[PDB]
This record gives structure tokens, sequence and C-alpha cells, in this order.
């Protein structure tokens, strides 16, 4: 996008232009000036000088005129009781009415997540809490889990840590070039990353358990870690370094170009696979339900087992996966990103709820370490 | 002298735990079955196909080893309680003199009904089907419910055996099939299958099952099943 | 004749196991409680000991 | 025939009963109403011995109060040392079921048994600086389910053919043989002056047997079901039974009676072992329902309880100077109560 | 694509178009009569 | 002590009525599931019907199903068993048999090898 270091380079070549044409020039025409918009003509006394919107001003209506009189005495026409110039503007300017739309709607939509990554944030400390506190809940399965709360607790920090540099955009130039824009930045696209590659290593390590019979536990567990935290950080890495060569400007919130999907490319396809594998070990459950020595009951069971494992590999990503980047105001724009900021905030509680609260072996500890507590505070 | 003893300690430690976490692996890997089964039945032929006795093999790059009770006490209320880490529990019958038929029913709902026992699974081997299509022209004497019984529609029969015999076969296995619906409470399944005196696809059976007890196993742990 | 020898064996072990001396109960059951009274201070489950003379603390 | 020896029998039992019943002048909760209450022992768990793979079957303190033998079902044997918690030896068993480990008197020899009917003798001397088999002993028809060492050269074992057996480790051979049970032998105990012994068996009946002489001389029948635990009385005239029944039972060698029965209405679970403590006033008793329970061995009252198990308690050691009570589960954990 | 990397640059180029949208019409506002 | 003792019996003619009875003394009877074995001369042990400790749950053998009628009185611990319908062919020796543990559903008493847990035993013959 055009910025506004860009606009006053323009507003620099059009002095020193108007400045060449007053260097070649120079009963009595109205003497040429540079009123800080436009370069003026030798001026008719008495009559108005209209001048088309000039080519250069993205903001303006090509086909309209300006219009300025020059009266007789060879100076400009001043507003009747005021000492400011009579100019007509009004052809030019007539795409800008209301700007606080677009504002109401970042606003709605800057609200939901931040509610979501709050509840998301308390109720995946009291999970790590719980899993980390239980001896007896330390296992293969319950680390990738931990991997994964501590991938959402690092995702909602990296949320509230980058709305500090849009504060500080919005209502507080040189903070633009400066380091510290960048860092937060390479961090909410980090953790962002690493997040979707660990519901992937748990799609990988679901599928794994079942169609494999044998496995070693030390190397799934190495081979996952890497899978999860050290691959991303590369195409972070190469982004970083792509983007500090081609354009090196500002801050990396805007974006450059083609640039944009070195890494949004890697995170596409870690949902199509995620997304298969998701439709192949809901296929053979049909099959383990139908196997049992033999309905709605087995319909139900289905149900259920789709309810606890869409959350878990998030199958509504698949739905808004590929998209094209709209307008800033549109029907589908809002639709989609109304649907995903609510579900993509949620996501957290859901799958807080439905595996670390409500899953059977801890509520038999918890009831078991509460039986202890009351049997110790038994004076 | 009190430092060097807490050194060597130490060191003597360290190679127990590597010896452990080298040994730890074969174990988590290797599967365990236990030939539990009448007298009656061949037992030692499906061995072949002290007080102990140890088959060690392997399928499909899987260590299977599987553990045949020999010269034991019929009192088993005891010893068994030390097989509740077993893999799987292969049960095999021989559908051939007393009811020995109901006296394995009687075996079948202890071992099922054992409170130590709930979350072992047991494949089951119904042997002796050609005795069965032998016993057609010479049973139903000590059943009065064969009569009223009629064959499952969706158990499709094989080509030449006779319908009788396939009756008396689906008939055996729903009298196992009764008592393991029932009681099971859906911890731990049950698994029945057909073979002969001579057979050599059941060992395969036996992978074709052992593999489905540990997904569904992990199935438990997530809470899917 | 194995079983009636068998049931002669039980004869004679119940003759053994009934030519026996006993002791009242009331005077054995009090050589209990001196023996509990005797070996009372030397006991650490009953008392607990300080940390300096339990090697597990 | 048959009729004038089981009605002598009868008779013989009746007679045995009445005995019981002329020298039963008052019970031991009667003469023990004025004794100060042993109060609340609320024991700390110090220690926890994390090496097994399988689950921990049974294991035996030795008498240095130094080392412990531990046997899991993974096939492994673990020597612990309990105040550094370092693993002193660990042995690979040629089978993989044992039910039975003991550690000799002076620290030479551990033997283990199990479903295979051999038992193994280990000698822990090793001037080489590797475990090597001793000897093993096969003269057994069902299970091994209890050893003890009498001392260095003889071993007394029990096994699952109603039988029980003394051995000679230095030749091989059985020194005799004791014929008294009907059913399983589960376990045994061994007096301090090694002089006599009882064994208690799955017909409720526990014999008391003359080391020396081959014969037995008492039969105790004071329970309904399988008497898995026994343990002595320290002074040696005295042993308590926990069987299947949930009830415990204290039996005297002179009343040739029960003295008291332990029982608890909220309890209803099987006893898998006992143990007495040095000065013998507290019972410590390991029952199915996931923890110890600490019985007032005077009182018939529960002094406390330990919950620190998460899975069946089946082996309970006490030492011989009082100063920890180590348990074993199947869990695979080893809890060393202070 | 993913919606939060979608907002976040959408976001910025309308923060930074609204910037230069703001200064063009203040000068303009304050040339032109109505 | 458990003992128990089984009382009736005596040559009947095939079609008449007979009645059991079984004297528990020395156990918590009302807590035990208990049932009905028998040897059939020249053949192995097999289970002839069973009653658990509430009664609720009562199973026979397929080959005496609805002929034979158990009966648990837990007033006088006696366990009553009424043999109608009889048969030149159910000629035994019968034992009153105990299930080992409290406050459970599996039992394993079909040993014939010196199994303690069962009675002498009582004669019938048709
Ligand atoms: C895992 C850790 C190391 C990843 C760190 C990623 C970020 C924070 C790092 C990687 C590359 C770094 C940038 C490399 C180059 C420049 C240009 C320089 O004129 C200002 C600092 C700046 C902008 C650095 C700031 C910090 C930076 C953006
Ligand atoms: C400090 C700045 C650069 C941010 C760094 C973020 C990342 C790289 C850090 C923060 C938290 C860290 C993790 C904290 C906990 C664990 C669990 C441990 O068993 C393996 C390492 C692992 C997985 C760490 C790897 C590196 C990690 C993911
Ligand atoms: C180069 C910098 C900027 C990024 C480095 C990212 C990668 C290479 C780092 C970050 C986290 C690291 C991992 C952290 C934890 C473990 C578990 C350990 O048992 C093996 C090493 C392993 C697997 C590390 C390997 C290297 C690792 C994957
Ligand atoms: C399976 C996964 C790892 C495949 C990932 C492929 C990625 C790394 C590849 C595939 C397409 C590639 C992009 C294709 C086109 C361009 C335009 C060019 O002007 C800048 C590089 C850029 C943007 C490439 C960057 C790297 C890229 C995004
Ligand atoms: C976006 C979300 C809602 C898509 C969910 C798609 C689910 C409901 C569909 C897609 C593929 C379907 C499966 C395709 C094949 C089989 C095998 C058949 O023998 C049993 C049904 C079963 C297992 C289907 C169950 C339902 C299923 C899993
Ligand atoms: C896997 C199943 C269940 C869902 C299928 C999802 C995909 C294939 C569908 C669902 C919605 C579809 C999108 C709907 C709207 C648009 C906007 C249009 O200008 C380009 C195509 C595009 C982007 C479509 C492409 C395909 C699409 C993304
Ligand atoms: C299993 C792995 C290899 C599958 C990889 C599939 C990747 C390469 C494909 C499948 C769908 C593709 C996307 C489909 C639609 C669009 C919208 C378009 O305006 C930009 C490219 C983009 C975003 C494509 C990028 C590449 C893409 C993500
Ligand atoms: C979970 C990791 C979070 C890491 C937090 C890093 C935050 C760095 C913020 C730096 C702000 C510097 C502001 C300087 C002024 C400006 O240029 O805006
Ligand atoms: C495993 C993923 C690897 C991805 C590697 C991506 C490498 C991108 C390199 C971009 C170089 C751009 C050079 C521009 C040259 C120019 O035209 O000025
Ligand atoms: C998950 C919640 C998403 C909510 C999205 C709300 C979108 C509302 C769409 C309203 C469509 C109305 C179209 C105009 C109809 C008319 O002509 O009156």
């Amino acid at each position: 996008v055009m910025t506004k270091e860009e606009q006053i380079f323009l507003l620099h070549r059009a002095q020193a232009q108007c400045e060449k044409r007053l260097k070649e020039v120079l009963g009595r025409p109205c003497l040429p000036e540079w009123d800080h918009i436009l370069c003026w003509p030798l001026g008719a006394p008495g009559e108005v000088v209209a001048v088309p919107c000039p080519d250069y001003i993205y903001d303006f209506n090509h086909k309209g005129h300006a219009y300025r009189r020059c009266d007789r005495n060879g100076s400009w026409e001043l507003v009747p009781g005021h000492n400011r110039t009579w100019a007509n503007y009004s052809e030019c300017v007539k795409f800008l009415t209301n700007e606080t739309r677009e504002r109401e709607v970042f606003d709605r939509l800057a609200m939901i997540y931040t509610v979501g990554y709050s509840v998301s944030l308390a109720s995946l400390t009291v999970a790590v809490l719980i899993l980390a506190y239980f001896r007896r809940l330390h296992c293969t399965r319950n680390y990738i889990h931990m991997h994964l709360f501590l991938s959402f607790m690092l995702r909602a920090v990296s949320i509230f840590v980058k709305d500090a540099v849009l504060y500080s955009g919005a209502t507080l130039t040189a903070a633009a070039g400066y380091a510290g824009c960048r860092v937060a930045v390479t961090f909410f696209l980090y953790f962002l990353a690493t997040n979707y590659y660990w519901i992937l290593v748990e799609g990988l390590y679901l599928h794994s358990l079942i169609f494999m019979a044998f496995f070693s536990e030390k190397k799934y567990l190495w081979g996952f870690t890497v899978f999860g935290w050290g691959l991303p950080a590369v195409f972070v890495a190469v982004w970083v370094s792509v983007r500090a060569t081609l354009a090196n400007t500002g801050c990396w919130d805007l974006s450059s170009g083609n640039k944009k999907w070195i890494i949004q490319v890697p995170i596409l396809a870690s949902i199509v696979l995620n997304f298969i594998l998701f439709i192949n070990i809901v296929r053979v459950l049909a099959t383990k339900l139908r196997e049992t020595n033999a309905t709605r009951q087995q319909y139900r069971k289905l149900l259920k087992s789709t309810l606890v494992l869409m959350p878990l590999f998030g199958v509504h990503y698949i739905v808004f996966m590929a998209t094209p980047y709209t307008e800033v105001s549109g029907t589908l724009w809002q639709v989609q990103m109304h649907y995903e900021m609510l579900f993509n905030s949620f996501q957290g509680f859901f799958v807080a709820i439905i595996y670390c609260f409500c899953n059977g072996e801890v509520q038999a500890e918890i009831k078991k370490s509460w039986s202890r507590w009351t049997l110790a505070l038994d004076f | 002298d009190q430092r060097n003893e807490e050194k060597a300690q130490r060191e003597a430690n360290k190679k127990i735990e590597k010896q452990l976490q080298k040994d730890k692996q074969v174990y988590r890997a290797t599967h365990r079955l236990l030939l539990l089964g009448a007298g009656e039945s061949g037992k030692s032929t499906i061995v072949k196909q002290t007080g102990i006795f140890e088959t060690k093999f392997q399928v499909d790059k899987v260590n299977f080893h599987m553990f045949d009770v020999g010269g034991q006490r019929d009192e088993r209320r005891k010893w068994i309680q030390c097989f509740n880490d077993v893999t799987a529990i292969i049960f095999v019958v021989a559908s051939s003199q007393t009811n020995r038929l109901q006296e394995a029913l009687n075996l079948f709902k202890s071992i099922w009904n054992n409170r130590w026992l709930r979350t072992i699974s047991v494949i089951l081997f119904l042997n002796k089907q050609d005795l069965l299509a032998e016993k057609v022209l010479a049973i139903e004497d000590y059943f009065p419910e064969f009569a009223r019984y009629t064959t499952p529609e969706d158990a499709t029969p094989e080509p030449g055996e006779d319908p009788r015999v396939t009756r008396a076969k689906y008939f055996i296995r729903d009298e196992f099939l009764r008592i393991s619906t029932a009681s099971g409470d859906g911890r731990h399944y049950c698994y029945p299958h057909f073979t002969c005196a001579v057979d050599t696809e059941n060992i395969r059976r036996v992978f074709n099952d052992c593999r489905d007890i540990i997904q569904r196993m992990h199935l438990r742990q997530y809470e899917l099943l | 004749t194995a079983s009636i020898a068998q049931a002669r064996k039980l004869v004679e072990q119940l003759k053994m196991e009934a030519n026996i001396d006993r002791i009242k109960v009331s005077k054995a059951a009090a050589d209990l409680m001196a023996y509990c009274e005797a070996h009372a201070k030397e006991d650490p489950l009953l008392t607990p000991v300080p940390a300096s003379e339990n090697p597990f603390r | 025939e048959l009729d004038q020896l089981r009605q002598e029998a009868e008779q013989l039992k009746n007679q045995i009963r009445d005995a019981r019943k002329a020298c039963a002048d008052a019970t031991l909760s009667q003469i023990t109403n004025n004794i100060d209450p042993v109060g609340r022992i609320q024991m700390r768990t110090r220690r926890t011995l994390r090496g097994h793979l399988a689950k921990i079957y049974a294991m035996h303190w030795g008498t240095d109060s130094r080392l412990l033998v531990s046997a899991s079902q993974d096939g492994k044997l673990i020597i612990w040392d309990s105040y550094t918690t370092n693993k002193v030896h660990a042995i690979p068993l040629r089978s993989s079921w044992v039910m039975t480990c003991a550690y000799a008197p002076s620290g030479n020899y551990v033997a283990c048994g199990g479903l295979d009917n051999i038992c193994s003798i280990y000698n822990l001397k090793t001037r080489e600086g590797n475990v090597r088999v001793s000897r093993e002993l096969a003269g057994h028809t069902g299970y091994l389910s209890c050893c003890r060492f009498l001392d260095d050269n003889q071993i007394v074992t029990s096994s699952g053919d109603t039988t029980c057996a003394l051995w000679d480790i230095e030749t091989g051979q059985q020194t005799t043989t004791f014929t008294g049970h009907t059913g399983d032998v589960m376990s045994l105990s061994l007096a301090p002056d090694t002089r006599l012994f009882v064994s208690g068996a799955c017909d409720a009946s526990a014999k008391l047997w003359d080391v020396r002489e081959g014969m037995c001389r008492q039969t105790f029948t004071g329970h309904e079901s399988d008497i898995n635990a026994i343990c002595f009385f320290p002074n040696g005239n005295a042993f308590a039974t926990g069987s299947d029944d949930a009830t415990c039972r204290l039996f005297d060698l002179r009343a040739d009676q029960e003295l008291m029965t332990y029982s608890h209405d909220n309890i209803i679970c099987g006893i898998t072992s006992v143990s007495f403590s040095k000065s013998g006033r507290l019972l410590l008793a390991g029952y199915d329902d996931f923890n110890c329970n600490v019985w007032d061995a005077l009182k018939a009252d529960r002094a406390g309880v330990l919950a620190g198990h998460d899975n069946r308690v089946s082996c309970l050691g006490v030492t011989d100077d009082g100063m920890a009570v180590a348990t074993g589960s199947w869990d695979s954990f080893l809890k060393i109560w202070n | 694509a993913v919606a939060e990397i979608q907002l976040m640059h959408q976001r910025a180029k309308w923060i930074q178009d609204a910037r230069r949208r703001a200064f063009l019409h203040k000068l303009i506002a304050e040339i032109h009569t109505a | 002590q458990v003992q128990l003792q089984e009382s009736g019996g005596g040559l009947v003619q095939p079609g008449g009525s007979l009645r059991l009875s079984c004297a528990a003394s020395g156990f918590t009877f009302s807590n035990y599931k208990m049932n009905w074995v028998r040897q059939a001369p020249g053949k192995g042990l097999e289970w002839v019907s069973d009653i658990s400790q509430s009664g609720a749950s009562i199973s026979y053998t397929g080959s005496v199903k609805g002929r034979f009628t158990i009966s648990r009185d837990n007033a006088k611990n006696t366990l009553y068993l009424q043999m109608n319908s009889l048969k030149p062919e159910d000629t035994a020796v019968y034992y009153c048999a105990r299930c080992p543990a409290p406050f459970t559903r599996d039992c394993f008493d079909v040993t014939s090898t010196t199994y303690a847990y069962r009675g002498q035993g009582t004669q019938v013959t048709v």
C-alpha cells in the first residue's frame, strides 16, 4: 500500500517540476505560483482558471476540474469575509464519505478473540498445572498434549504482545523503522505457525498408534518435538531473511507481495493432510463398532467420537482454508472473519474442557487426591 | 573411602539403569499369549503349529511369546492372578463321556466374570469342526434348545458344509457370545473363530486379533470407545 | 484299602492333636501384655524418632 | 470301615472343641479393658524405589536392615539399597514368573521361585564379578508359592501340590516331606529360634510343623476361606493369619484357639499380606482396597491407614529393628513408610 | 489463508491508507470552499 | 470350621419326587454363592445348578433345565433342592458345593483333585 512518505516524495518531485517550469518561463496576466497542491498557469484576469485534477494522486477523481478565479488586480480571489483563497475542489473529492464503519468492524472483531484467548489462557494454565503436578498422568500420550497446551498459551501471549504495537501505531515514523516492531510481528507469525504444526503432530501420533503396532517411544518422542518446533523456525528464518533482503522498510506488518506466501503455503499444507488424517481414523471407528460381536447405539457413539475429534484436528479450518484475499468491506469477508475468529478463539477452551477436564483417569485422580486431602485435614 | 563407595554405587546404579533401559524396550514391544485350554482339546497340536512350557516366535517382525500351562493342579483360583498382564488369553475348546462343553462354558464364565481379568481380552477357537461334520449321521440329546434355534442370516456359510453342522457351529458360538455380551460391560471384548484339527492360517488370525486389541486399548485412552 | 488307611491316619492325627498341653487363655494372654510392656520403649514405630538417629530423614 | 472312622473323627473334633471351650475362661478383648490407646499412627512415605517394569509380587528384608530383595514378573530380580536408593544388583531370570524370593540371614544367598517349579539359589559372593546359578531345585509338581532360609545350608519350601518340603542346598536332595494339607499352601513364616513354623493353606487350616521330627502337632481351623498371609508374633508363641474372608485372626500356640478377630464393616476386600512390628503392639495388614491398615493388636481398632498405593498391595515387610516398613504393590513402586 | 494473518495485513493496509486519507482530506478541507 | 452336611436321599422310582437339604455350619452363609455339582458313576464331575447370594440369578444345566427347583433359605441357612420328573439316567453322587470367595461372581469348584470346599456327598439311585 502507498505510504505517507511516498506522498511527500511525489509532492517534492512536483515542486521541482513546477520550479523548472517557472525557470523556463521567467493586458497583464496573473503571475504563476505553487500553492503546495497545484502549479498554476498564466491566469486570465477576471476569468475562472479550470485545471483538471492531477493524475499522480491515487484518491482523486481524474475526470474532475478544480476552479480558481484570478481577479483583475493580478491576485487570487479571497473568500468573502475571510483572508483565505477561494477555490473549488468538489470535483476531485467524490469517493470519500465516512471512515467510521471500517473502524467499527475492526473494533468488533478485535474483542472476541481477546475474550477467547483470555479464557483459553486461564483454562489452559490450569490444565498444564493439573497435568504437570500429578505423577500418574505422566505418559508419552500426555507429553504431546502438554506441548499442545503450551503452544496454545504461547499463541495467546503472542496475540497480547502483538496488540501492543497495533495500539502504538494507531493511537500514538521513527518507531516504524525501529526493530522492536519486527520482533513482535516475528513471534506473532512464529507461535501461530507452530500451533498448526503441533495439531498436525497429534494428528500423526493418533494415526501412528492405530496403524503401526510397534514403535520406539524415544524415537517418536524426539522425532515429533523437532517436527513441531524446529521445522517452522526454518521457514520463519527464510521469510525474515528474504523480507530483510528485498524490502527491509517500515515494520513487517505491511504485506510486500509474493513473499507473504513463504510462510502461508507450508501452513496450508498442514491443514489438507490433517483433514485426510481426520477422515481416515473415523473410517476405522465405524469398523471397530461394527465388529463388536454383532444400530442407533453405534450411530450415537460415532456421533460422540466425531464431536470429540473435530475440535482437536481442526476440521473447521478446511472449510475456509483456501480463500484469495478480498475487499476490506464485503459479504464474504465478514462472514469468513466472524466465523473464523469465534472458532479460533474458543478452540482453546474446547480442547481444554473436552480432553483435560472430562478425562476419566484425570477425574479419578482428582477424586483420589480429594479423598487424601479430606483424610489429611481430619484433625 | 566415604567418597569412593558413593561413586562406585553411582556407577553401579547407572549401569543397571542403562541395562533396564535396554530391556524395557524389548519388554514393551513383545506381545504375550496364554494358551489356556481343556485337556480333551488338541492343545499340544496348537503348540506344535518342568511346570510351564514356552513358545517363542515372530510374525510380520512382531515378537510373540505363547505360554502353555503344563503339569499344574486343577485349582486355578490362585496362580491365574499372575496372568493379568498378558496381551491376550487364547481359549480353545474341542467341539466334541460328560458334557465337556458345559464345563467349558462354566470355565469361560468364571474367567470372564473374574474381577482381576476384566482388562484382558480373550481369543476363542472352536476346534474339531471336522468331528462336527462327522456327527451329523451319528449332540442334541443334552441341548433341548437346539431344536428351537434358527441360523443367523448375517453369517455366511461355506460351500460343501452340511447346514445342520453350521447350525450346530453357530449355536455353540452363540452360547459363548450370550455370556460375553451380557457380562462384558464394554471394557474388554471376546473374539470367536473357527479352526480345524489341521490348519495353518490360525496364527495369522491371532495376529489379526492382537493388533485389534492393541488398537482398541489406545481407543480406550482417548475416550473414543 | 488306601482310603481307609487315609481315614485311619486322619483319626490318629486328631488323636495326636487332642493329647497336647493346653494353657488357660487368661494366663497365656497376659504374657503378651508383659512382652509388649517390656519392649515398648525400643519400638521405633510407636514412638517417633528424631531425624538425627532415623537414617531415612 | 469308613463309618467307624468318620464318626470317631467327628467325636475327636468335638472333644477338641470342648477342650477349647473348657480352657476359654475369658477372651483377650475382656482382660484388655484398661489399656492405653496407641493413638493415630500417621506414617510418612520417605523413599520411592522405581526400577521395576512389571508388577512387584514379593519382597523380603535382610537381617542388616540395609538391603532388600524385590522380585517382579518382568524376569528381573533387583536388590535395593534402602538408604541411597541405588540398585546394587539386577539379575535376569530364566523364567518370567516369580512368586517367592528369600534373602539368606548371612547375606550370601538369594533364592527365587515361581510357576516354573524350579527354585534357583544364587550366590552373591561372585569373586568373578557376575551372578551365576549356584544350584536349582526341581522336586515339586505344582507351583512354588513360598520359600524361606532357615540358615546357609537348609531352606524350607512350600508347593501347590498340598505338600511342603525341606531341602539340603549342598546335596540338592529332600531331607523330609510335610504331607498334611488338602489344598494349595500359600505362605509360611519362620520362628526367630528356627525350631517350629506354621503353614497356611487354601483349606482354611494352619498346620504347626516340627522341623526336626517331620510331623505336625496342631491344626487351627478358625477361618472361612483361603489363608494367604501368616506372620509370627515376635516372641514365637503366637501368630496372626489373614484370609480372603476380610477378617484377621490371632492364634495362640498354647491356648490352641483364636484370641481375637479383626474386622471392619466398611472393608469387604481380601487380605494379601500381614506383618507384626518389632514390639508386636502394631499389626500391619495389606488389603485388596489399595491401602494398608494399621491394626491395634490388643484392642482391635484401626490406628491409621497407608493409602499411598494406586494398585493392589501384594507384599509387606517390616525390618528386624523396626526402623522402616516397605510395601510392594502392582503399580511397580516400593513405598518405604517411616 | 490463515484468518489472523489476513486480518493483520488488511488492518495494516487500512491504517496506512487511513493516515494518507486523513492528511489529504485535512489539506483539501482547509483549501476547499463550500 | 467350615463344614457342610447334606441330608436326604434314598431309593426312588422314576416319576417320583425328592427334596434335599444342606446344613451350612461354621461360616457366614449369607455372603457366599453356592451350587450343586454331581458325579455320575464312570464319569467326571459335572455342573448341575447354582444360586447367587441374593437368589435372583439362577441357572441350571441344559438337560435338567425346567425339571429341578433350587431354593435357598437364609433364615435357617439351609439349601433345598426339589427334584420333579425323575429319570433313570440322572443317578449320581450329589455335592453341595460352596464358592471360596465372598461378594464375587466367579467360582472354581470343578476340581476332582481333592477340592476341600465340598461335602462328602450323597447317593441318588433310580
Ligand atoms: C528464536 C529467535 C532467535 C528468533 C528471533 C527472531 C527475530 C526476533 C530476530 C531474527 C532476525 C532479527 C533481525 C535481523 C536484522 C535486523 C536489522 C537491523 O537493522 C535491526 C535489527 C533486526 C530487525 C533484527 C531484529 C531481531 C530479529 C527480527
Ligand atoms: C526466547 C524466545 C526466542 C522465544 C523462544 C520460544 C521457544 C523456541 C521456546 C520457549 C519455550 C521452550 C520449550 C519449553 C519446554 C520444552 C519442553 C522440553 O521437554 C523440551 C524443550 C521445550 C519444548 C522448549 C523448547 C524451546 C521453547 C519452545
Ligand atoms: C536456530 C534457532 C533460531 C532455532 C532452533 C530451532 C530448533 C533447531 C531447536 C529448538 C528446540 C530444540 C529442541 C528442544 C528439545 C529437544 C528434546 C531433546 O531430547 C533432544 C533435542 C531437542 C529435540 C532440541 C533440538 C533442537 C531444537 C528443535
Ligand atoms: C511441503 C512444504 C514444505 C512445501 C513448501 C514450499 C514453499 C517453501 C515454496 C513453494 C512455492 C515457493 C514460492 C514460489 C514463488 C515465489 C515468488 C518469488 O518472487 C519469491 C519466492 C516465492 C514466494 C517462493 C518461496 C518458496 C515457496 C513458498
Ligand atoms: C466438515 C465435516 C462436518 C465433515 C465430516 C465428514 C464425515 C461426517 C464423513 C465423511 C467421510 C464419511 C465416512 C466415509 C466412509 C465410511 C465407511 C463406511 O463403511 C462407514 C461410514 C464411513 C466411516 C463414513 C462416515 C461419515 C464420514 C466420516
Ligand atoms: C472438504 C469439504 C468438506 C469442504 C470443501 C472446501 C473448499 C473446496 C470450498 C468451500 C468454499 C469454496 C470457496 C467459496 C468461495 C470462493 C471465492 C471465489 O472468489 C474463489 C473460490 C472460492 C475460494 C471457493 C473455492 C473452494 C472452496 C474453498
Ligand atoms: C500434502 C501437500 C503436499 C498438499 C499441498 C497443497 C498446496 C501446494 C496447494 C493446494 C491448494 C492450493 C491453494 C489453493 C488456492 C489458492 C488461492 C490463490 O489465490 C493463491 C494460491 C492458493 C493459496 C493455493 C496455494 C497452494 C495450495 C495450498
Ligand atoms: C512470548 C514472547 C514475547 C516476546 C516479547 C517481546 C516484546 C518486545 C517489544 C518491544 C517494544 C519496543 C517499542 C519501542 C518503540 C517502537 O519502536 O515502537
Ligand atoms: C524448505 C523450504 C525452502 C524455501 C526456500 C525459499 C528461498 C527463497 C529465496 C528468494 C530469493 C529472492 C532473490 C531475488 C532476486 C531479484 O530478483 O532481485
Ligand atoms: C458464525 C456467525 C456468522 C454470522 C454472519 C452473519 C451474516 C449475515 C448475512 C445477512 C445476509 C442479508 C443479505 C441481504 C438480504 C436483503 O436483501 O434484505
